[PDB]
């Protein structure tokens, strides 16, 4: 038979995997901890929930397997199927759903000095409070923490992993450069590891691991902002339109259902969280805001061009400044008797006519010029409106320290 | 404790695959009973009714009886489930593969081998959607129990009795009972029933079957779905006051009611089941509207056409001017060229002036028709979704009501 | 160490987890229960079912479970499964979705006197009464109700470990404010036997939901909606687009039905606040657009076939512009004897259509005077609407 | 009565069969442990979440000596079945993958030769994980890998390779994913062409680890792209092309920027669709993404010459002049470059309505003028836009139809991995 | 009672579960499988998968389960744990997302005789090849493929119970109708062991789906809207309201198309006939608005620009009407400035009025060929599959 088969009967004949291997009363048990992201699947928003691979490299040291590769045939180190050998539960503390423990549950291996080390792999979803005022031009700061769920500090102890070589500690998330395919809208600014063990209770410990996680707003940037920035475009457009084209309400209406359905479209994908208003929410209102004042300045400009001066009476101070004022700064500027008397009849109606003309042509200039100044208003308060919004979302830089 | 020495001499000798029959040819007696703790909900889409269900079942064992003057008066007894005996009765009209309970809670034992069993369960039973009358439809499915491994020779499935009359009804908690918030429970019936097709020895000749009669609470539907429809579908009758003009925007108006129809009616497409046996009644009257609008669309292109001729287009028959407007009781020369071009364009005028009167009249004619058949129609649609009411007894040819 | 497995060997000898741990069957076991909050998972309307997360901090006394810590090298505290030891069926009566009972089963604390203190993680969808009256900005009470399932009073009896429900570690939801959270203890009483007691444990959170959200990206807008369906009324009747505002208007606002469905729940309880506004604000643009097809019909009102009757223009020409002082309103030959009768001719009929133009003007002023009334009277109710529906629960809140 | 009771009694009792004992004579040694791949039906590929669900039929080969029996002893028995829980088994894992399977789905029984052989070929459904290369949407083409490792053991201790096939007295090495011809169904949006094979050796991690070897399944998956032809690509286009007549349309009647809002509206409604069926990864711009993004701000720039042709075409004399140079360079060279086609007091009134007459016929002529010029430039806009705006939206489904994946499944191997022509 | 403790235990002393039941190993165990259909429960066309609810009837022999009933006080039939005797390895090969093999593990029927009767339900997810081409009136022929995974021929024998599945407790689908049903069983034999045949189980049923649903939510909106963009050619060029009518039109087809893709499958096997009509109604709507964009700048042709070709007079003015019986359509010095104007004017509103009968005319004609269009693609869509139907 296979020594192996001995060597095993030996370790675990009294073996019990149901106790901590202190080897005197009151001891404590050294285990180190370290993360292997394999890969980052999703940072769910709408749950608050980062579902991720991982790899748990866990050491400690037990006691009782201890043996002479002398007095075998030179087995140094063995594999443990992981029911076996005792087992410290670090659990993930702030797991979202109910899974606590690891999936894969691999083979544990032993080596003669009594250090056991294990790599089991587990799929993580935990739950990382999201910053939702930038989003999605935003950083998160999401956190794994694993502690044992039974054992305290007065029976176990945590530390970080070491490296390949057992030198120093990595005290940083290790990642493997093969078998990582980079999440396609996330990249890893810092991943430090740390110990945050509190103040008021002394038996708490744990050891947390920090994913500064930059998002890359392309896909948001492509399918929400180039088209609200089209609609801005054509809301200052409105106001270039003549009055008399009967086209202003119909462009500016129709810009408003746009961003309707451009909201209706963001309505899927937003954060549902209530603390704080998405940028790209407040860019999306106030587009909208700035669409309805166009149509209302739409609606002022076509009232004040079909009114008439039998319907309206222009006031002094309209004239003032409509006509005398803002136009230079604004660069615009400009029995045969019975017959005889039928002829002057018509003579008058022709100088009644040219009168009612001239003061609709009145009312009609007042219109234009008003309808310019709201052109030229709002295309610079849009332009300051997009310009600071987009310079806020642009100085969302994380930070160089990740608080290690 | 004298429960340690009962247990181990009760569960000393027991075999939990034995049915607890004393003799061949003995038939046990289960005696099943129900409690709606909530109605969680009817998911219409896959049709599928999830309740939370006690199931109360009591049956004999003449294994587990003790003399209680031996023991200390010891007279009931908890057991764990998994290590007695179970008739084995599961829902067989379930959606999905769970059959079982959803607890396995210890099960109490008496003196004379009586035993009581009251698991807690999630059922998501199968219910066949009557789509006629919907959203205003009653729904009329059941969960049918029965045992899985046994047959009518061997078990003996009947409702419990509590005071010498049969609980033939589902005995919902009155206090400790939420609504579902969309279902009413109108009836709430419960039978043992054969299927006489099969023989008694098959496992299937013998069920418990408890029905559910429930009717929808159609609020929701009424206030974000029907009225605004209902609005919309009525904005469409208004069309024959504007004028027929080139702004009258007649044709506008109904086309853009009929998008607004199109948008109900991809709302609509998210909540309809999908049984295809019966077009559902808010269906209905969606299709009714969108063929009402139709044809108000080809009425206002027609009117919109008539009010338009003209003579250097059309000709206008003495007959026509005749039935719509008799049948309502609802070097000096040029001044020469100049007056006989203004008596030509007035005469050419005057027949347009009698082109739309005609569309006048024809408007003011079909008006009353489309508004009469608008209004009938939705009349008709919704007293015949409001008639539908649950019937009043259970079934039809029993004069019970099934009701404690 | 070989004391702990030692310890552990002879402890674990003889003991039977299907017997209650008394030790007379007479008395019972006193069961100290606690429930810790750690975060609220979520909340759903439409099925009413809240899921939380919790740990039930359960502490009992057994006796077979003793020992002498002197004669096992001091050893006093130490870790056993739950799956070795009896166990109370601890149940949520009002449970929905998820699990009835504890079904992680985790390790628990054992001391030398037999005080097991069992600390297991849960998911709990509990079944509680959403009131969806004052919604998005309503206050829910929401209970979840512990009990053992099997035993009852006189045989397993749970005490509440504190007044309130443990709170430290809980994370802010983001969504909810816990204004309060309560738990009491209830005795029930059957007539069958009035000497067993029956045992509960309730604990109630008050939940004030954050309006934020639902007053962003829903209440602003309808409110923009609604303060825009009243603008139409200004609009001119010559410009052909008064009608086409109206109904593109009522075409966002459609198309907002959706937002509206795919965010809000869908309850039939009662009609929340959101759907009371939504409502007002539909049934608003359906009058707006039936009384601008009423005053489009009066605008273009030929005067051939209807005369202007005398009542309604004296009041809308002397009487009503003059109190509205805000607005700028108006208040020899056989050729040329044919010739001559060509120009007779053309002067009757410019007389006529003068004629014509100024009884059409009548009706424009009319028409005009109409629409600035009903812009008030519509911008005034869409105010006070805004304010009746909202200001209750806004005042109610402080 | 049966001998398989016997056997099976002698295997496993009486030896001693330990299940977590590696089946080596000394523990220096490797066991040679042979894989091969089986795609029964490829479920989906759920680029949303970048899920590529599979069925799969796992075939393991092996050695175990503790399970070899003298055939004629034993009354000629040759195959023997043995369920997995009591033989012990290689744990091969699926180490990417979304989901938390990590495992095969049913665990059949092994089938065990006299001279030791050990095969197994339980099926599994796996959910893996792969990256979607959106560049080329619809037309794109995936690269989904399936990545088996051995966690339990280390490289030292087991070696993983690819199953060998003996054909004319040869060993080819199955470098290919199998396939029956025969039983399995193409997938409805898929169709599969490379499927290569490989066993990968990382020099940089020692031997004694756990990521020293795996092997790696490929599937160079084609998209058919007919469903998003029919209901996505061709009606955009004719959309587009029908923003292009909005010039076409006098400006007299007043439905000229109606159509081009409403097509920009229909535009909006197919982004809507687009993003709704598209990933949000944000290594690239799909495909359908940028030319959609195209088409719109061309549709947002005719918006914008229509506003200003409408502009141009309503001024008036009362409120613009047109210039001479403005005219004459218009009116001179675009048709021609475009190939555009109580007596006093009566005498007094009498030469008064002469004199309005002239200033009307005046002012009619320069509105005249001025729609004639936005006649032209309408002309001009027409005759830059559609050419361009049809050259881009052909090139740019040129460029996606003309996306293939290479001959070669690798970048630099020539082998051409295929079960046609198998290796050495 | 205490008999049947006894027989239980006498059975199960010596029982092996991992060891096939035969006297000899040479032999094999003759079992018979037949499927019974509880329901229908899901149909998906996107991936291909059949979702049922499936109770199998599998019957065999075992040797070493028999006693006899006189010895035992009469016991003939008891109920035993699937998990405590051998059992088959019946395997859906075709699986796609359920289970493999059986997983509930119900307790089954054991005779005196030695008869194993054993009947598992169980939810199958089949992976039948789904035809799109004549959705939605398609009719599917969905195959379930079972057979004994790890063991073959001359070891274990599966035939099958009836030449049909059992189909006595099965509901009513609603969305399908079981046409046919039917059951083979299949050799198949290996060039490397021709000696050792495979065999396994077949059952094929072929459905027909209702199409009540995708009329009512599809097939009507699209007929509206091809007899919608026909009608719009009768609006009269004077109106500003044509092309407003035509995209409003093209909006709701737009939008309507949401609808479209929410419902039918997205397979790109091949064009459903959903998706033929739908694309037909599109190219109707876009020639339809094209060629009212023809007729709209037809109509304003002004004179001054334009001059009128003397054949579209011939073909406008002259043929075309007389054919149109239908349509009602016809067949001092100052002042002599003013006058002539005046005669400029008048000739110039004359062409623009012969300019406008041309395009009356050009609606007339495109509008009657654009209803017999409509008429002739719906009936080339859908009179075809219709008598296929009903043959």
């Amino acid at each position: 038979s296979v020594m192996e088969d001995t060597l095993l009967s030996v370790l675990f004949e009294t073996y019990n995997p149901k106790v901590r291997p202190a080897q005197t009363v009151g001891d404590k048990v050294t285990v180190r901890v370290g993360l292997t992201l394999t890969n980052l699947l999703i940072l769910n928003e709408k749950i608050e929930e980062m579902t991720t691979n991982v790899f748990l490299n866990l050491a400690w040291t037990d006691y009782r397997l201890q043996w002479d590769p002398a007095a075998y045939e030179g087995i140094k180190d063995l594999r443990i199927p992981s029911s076996d050998v005792w087992q410290p539960d670090i659990v993930l503390m702030n797991n979202n759903d109910g899974s606590f423990e690891i999936t894969l549950h691999v083979n544990v291996l032993v080596q003669h000095t009594g250090a056991v080390s294990w790599q089991p792999s587990a799929i993580y979803r935990s739950s990382c409070t999201i910053k939702v005022m930038y989003f999605p031009f935003d950083w998160q700061n999401c956190t794994m923490v694993f502690k044992s769920y039974t054992y305290d500090t007065s029976e176990v102890t945590l530390q970080h992993a070491l490296d390949a070589k057992g030198e120093r500690e990595v005290k940083e998330i290790v990642i493997n450069k093969d078998a990582f395919t980079e999440n396609g809208q996330w990249s890893i600014e810092h991943k430090p590891s740390r110990k945050n063990w509190r103040s008021d209770d002394p038996s708490y410990e744990d050891v947390t691991f920090y994913l500064i996680i930059q998002r890359k707003p392309l896909f948001y940037i492509v399918y929400t902002i180039i088209p609200c920035i089209l609609i801005s475009i054509l809301a200052i457009l409105v106001f270039y339109l003549p009055p008399d084209a009967g086209e202003k309400m119909s462009l500016s209406i129709s810009a408003l259902l746009a961003v309707t359905v451009f909201l209706l479209l963001l309505a899927d994908k937003v954060p549902e969280t209530s603390l704080s208003v998405p940028i790209i929410i407040r860019y999306l209102m106030f587009i909208m805001i700035l669409v309805a004042f166009s149509v209302i300045l739409s609606v002022v400009v076509l009232n004040l061009h079909h009114r008439s001066p039998n319907t309206h009476t222009m006031p002094n101070w309209i004239r003032q400044i409509f006509i005398e004022t803002l136009p230079p700064f604004l660069w615009i500027q400009r029995d045969l008797k019975e017959a005889v008397e039928a002829i002057k009849y018509i003579a008058e109606q022709l100088e009644s006519a040219s009168e009612f003309d001239d003061l609709k042509k009145d009312w009609q200039y007042v219109a234009m010029v008003a309808d310019r100044l709201f052109l030229y208003v709002f295309f610079v308060i849009c332009s300051i409106g997009t310009f600071s919004i987009f310079l806020d979302a642009s100085h969302n830089v994380p930070p160089d320290n990740p608080f290690a | 404790n004298e429960e340690g020495r009962l247990i181990e001499k009760l569960l000393g000798d027991y075999d939990k695959r034995i049915i607890p029959a004393k003799t061949l040819d003995h038939i046990i007696d289960v005696t099943l009973k129900l409690t709606l703790t909530n109605l969680i909900s009817l998911n219409e889409k896959e049709e599928a009714l999830t309740t939370n269900v006690w199931i109360e079942i009591q049956w004999n064992d003449y294994r587990l009886s003790w003399n209680t003057s031996e023991y200390e008066g010891i007279d009931l007894v908890r057991i764990p489930s998994e290590l007695l005996w179970l008739p084995d009765v599961v829902l067989e009209n379930n959606v999905d593969g769970q059959f079982e309970v959803a607890y396995y809670a210890n099960v109490l034992v008496y003196n004379d081998g009586s035993m009581y069993w009251l698991p807690p369960a999630i059922y998501r039973s199968t219910c066949p959607i009557a789509v006629t009358y919907f959203p205003f439809d009653w729904q009329n499915c059941s969960l049918v129990f029965r045992s899985q491994t046994y047959n009518a020779h061997e078990v003996n499935l009947q409702l419990s009795a509590e005071e010498g009359e049969a609980v033939e009804w589902i005995h919902i908690d009155p206090e400790d009972f939420t609504e579902n918030g969309e279902w009413t429970i109108r009836h709430r019936p419960a039978k043992k029933n054969y299927n006489w097709q099969l023989t008694k020895d098959d496992t299937d000749f013998q069920e418990i079957i408890f029905f559910l009669i429930i009717q929808r609470k159609p609020l929701f539907y009424i206030i974000n779905i029907i009225a605004p429809c209902v609005l919309i579908s009525s904005l469409v009758v208004l069309v024959y006051f504007l004028p027929a003009q080139a702004g009258g925007q007649k044709c506008t108006l109904s086309i853009s009611v009929l998008l607004a129809q199109t948008i109900f009616l991809f709302l609509i497409a998210q909540k309809v089941p999908e049984t295809s046996l019966n077009v559902p009644l808010i269906g209905k009257y969606l299709i009714f509207v969108m063929f009402v609008s139709m044809l108000i669309v080809m009425n206002c292109v027609i009117v919109l056409n008539v009010s338009l001729r003209t003579p250097n287009t059309h000709s206008l028959s003495e007959k026509i001017k005749h039935l719509f407007l008799g049948f309502l009781p609802k070097c000096v020369e040029a001044c020469n060229f100049i007056a006989k071009s203004t008596k030509e364009q007035n005469d050419s005028g005057s027949e347009n002036e009698n082109w739309v009167l005609i569309g006048k009249v024809i408007d003011k004619a079909c008006f009353w028709i489309a508004l009469l058949l608008f209004s009938i129609g939705t009349l008709a649609i919704f007293l015949t979704g409001h008639f539908n009411q649950v019937p009043e007894f259970p079934f039809p040819g029993d004069p019970r009501k099934y009701v404690p | 160490s070989e004391h702990e497995t030692r310890l552990v060997a002879n402890l674990l000898e003889n003991y039977n987890k299907v017997i209650r741990p008394v030790e007379h069957h007479t008395h019972f076991v006193d069961i100290t229960v606690g429930l810790q909050l750690i975060q609220l998972i979520s909340v759903d309307e439409v099925n009413q079912i809240v899921e939380t997360n919790v740990r039930l901090r359960q502490q009992w006394i057994d006796v077979r479970l003793r020992w002498n810590p002197a004669d096992y090298g001091g050893i006093k505290k130490i870790r056993l499964p739950s799956d070795d030891v009896w166990l109370p069926d601890l149940v949520l009566y009002n449970n929905a979705d998820g699990d009835f009972a504890i079904v992680h089963m985790t390790k628990l604390l054992l001391d030398y006197t037999g005080k097991i203190m069992w600390t297991p993680p849960a998911i709990f969808k509990s079944y509680c009464e959403i009131i969806v009256t004052h919604f998005p900005f309503d206050q829910q009470n929401c209970t979840m109700k512990l009990g053992i399932w099997t035993y009852d009073g006189t045989k397993v009896s749970i005490s509440p470990e504190s007044d309130r429900p443990d709170l430290s570690t809980f994370m802010e939801s983001g969504e909810w404010v816990m204004k309060d959270y309560r738990g009491w203890k209830h005795w029930v009483y059957y007539t069958c036997c009035p000497d067993t007691p029956y045992l509960d444990i309730t604990y109630h959170f008050i939940m004030q939901r954050i309006p934020l959200y639902f007053v962003v990206n829903v209440i602003i807008p309808c409110l923009l909606f609604s303060f825009l369906t009243g603008l139409v009324f200004y609009l001119p009747t010559d410009s052909g687009e008064k009608m086409t505002l109206s109904i593109s208007v009522l075409l966002s606002l459609t198309v907002f039905l959706l937002v509206i469905v795919e965010l809000i729940p869908s309850t039939s309880s009662a009609v929340p606040l959101i759907g009371k506004y939504m409502l007002f604000t539909m049934i608003f643009v359906i009058s707006s657009i039936i009384i601008t097809v009423v005053v489009i019909n009066t605008h273009h009102r030929s005067p051939s076939t209807h005369t202007m009757p005398q009542w309604v223009r004296k009041i809308f020409i002397d009487t009503i512009p003059n109190v509205m002082f805000f607005s700028t309103m108006k208040r020899k030959n056989p050729d040329v004897k044919s010739a001559i009768e060509g120009v007779k001719y053309i002067a009757e009929h410019m007389k006529s259509d003068e004629e014509s133009s100024n009884a059409a003007e009548e009706w424009k002023y009319v028409a005009m005077v109409i629409d600035h009334i009903l812009l008030c009277v519509f911008m005034l109710i869409c105010i006070i609407g805004t304010v009746s529906v909202f200001a209750g629960r806004l005042i109610e809140l402080s | 009565v049966n001998e398989e009771e016997r056997l099976i009694n002698d295997l496993l009792i009486v030896n001693k069969y330990n299940k977590h004992v590696r089946p080596v004579k000394h523990n220096n040694e490797v066991v040679n442990i042979a894989l091969s791949l089986t795609l029964s039906n490829l479920i989906s590929l759920k680029e949303t979440d970048e899920t590529l669900t599979s069925n799969v039929w796992m075939d393991h080969a092996w050695y175990d000596h503790r399970l070899t029996w003298n055939a004629s002893e034993y009354s000629d028995i040759s195959i023997l079945r043995l369920p997995p829980e009591l033989v012990w088994i290689p744990d091969i894992v699926l180490q990417n993958n979304n989901d938390g399977q990590y495992h095969v789905a049913y665990f059949c029984n092994v089938l065990v030769r006299p001279n030791g052989y050990v095969t197994w070929l339980p099926p599994a459904i796996f959910r893996s994980s792969c990256p979607i290369n959106v560049l080329y949407f619809p037309f794109d083409w995936q690269n989904c890998s399936l990545k088996f490792t051995a966690l339990n053991y280390d490289a030292n201790e087991i070696t993983m390779d690819l199953m060998t096939d003996t054909i004319d007295g040869k060993d080819y090495p199955i470098e290919w994913i199998i396939i029956d011809p025969e039983a399995f169904t193409e997938n409805g949006e898929w169709e599969i062409i490379h499927k290569p094979a490989k066993k990968n050796i990382y020099p940089d991690k020692f031997p004694n680890g756990t990521n020293y070897q795996d092997v790696t399944f490929y599937l160079i998956i084609r998209r058919k792209p007919l469903f998003y032809v029919i209901n996505f690509i061709t009606p955009c286009v004719l959309i587009s092309f029908l923003a292009s007549l909005a010039f076409y349309l006098p400006a007299e009647s007043g439905e000229k920027m109606s159509t081009a809002i409403s097509v920009l509206l229909a535009q909006a409604v197919f982004l809507l669709l687009t993003s709704q069926r598209l990933p949000e990864t944000a290594l690239a711009v799909p495909l359908i993404g940028k030319y959609l993004m195209f088409i719109m701000s061309l549709v947002t720039g005719v918006i914008v010459n229509c506003g200003i042709v409408l502009n141009f075409h309503f001024r008036t004399p009362s409120t613009h002049v047109l210039s001479t140079r403005v005219k004459q360079i218009f009116l001179e060279k675009l048709p021609r470059i475009l190939h555009m086609s109580e007596i006093k007091s009566g005498i007094d009134s009498t030469n008064y309505i002469v004199k309005q007459i002239k200033e009307k016929n005046a002012y009619d002529e320069e509105v005249g003028n001025w729609n004639l010029v936005g006649q032209t430039i309408d002309r001009l806009s027409m005759f830059i836009i559609t050419p361009v705006m049809v050259l881009g939206t052909i090139f740019i489904f040129v460029m996606g139809n003309f996306n293939h994946p290479p001959a070669k499944p690798f970048e630099g191997d020539p082998f051409d991995y295929s079960s046609d022509h198998p290796r050495c």
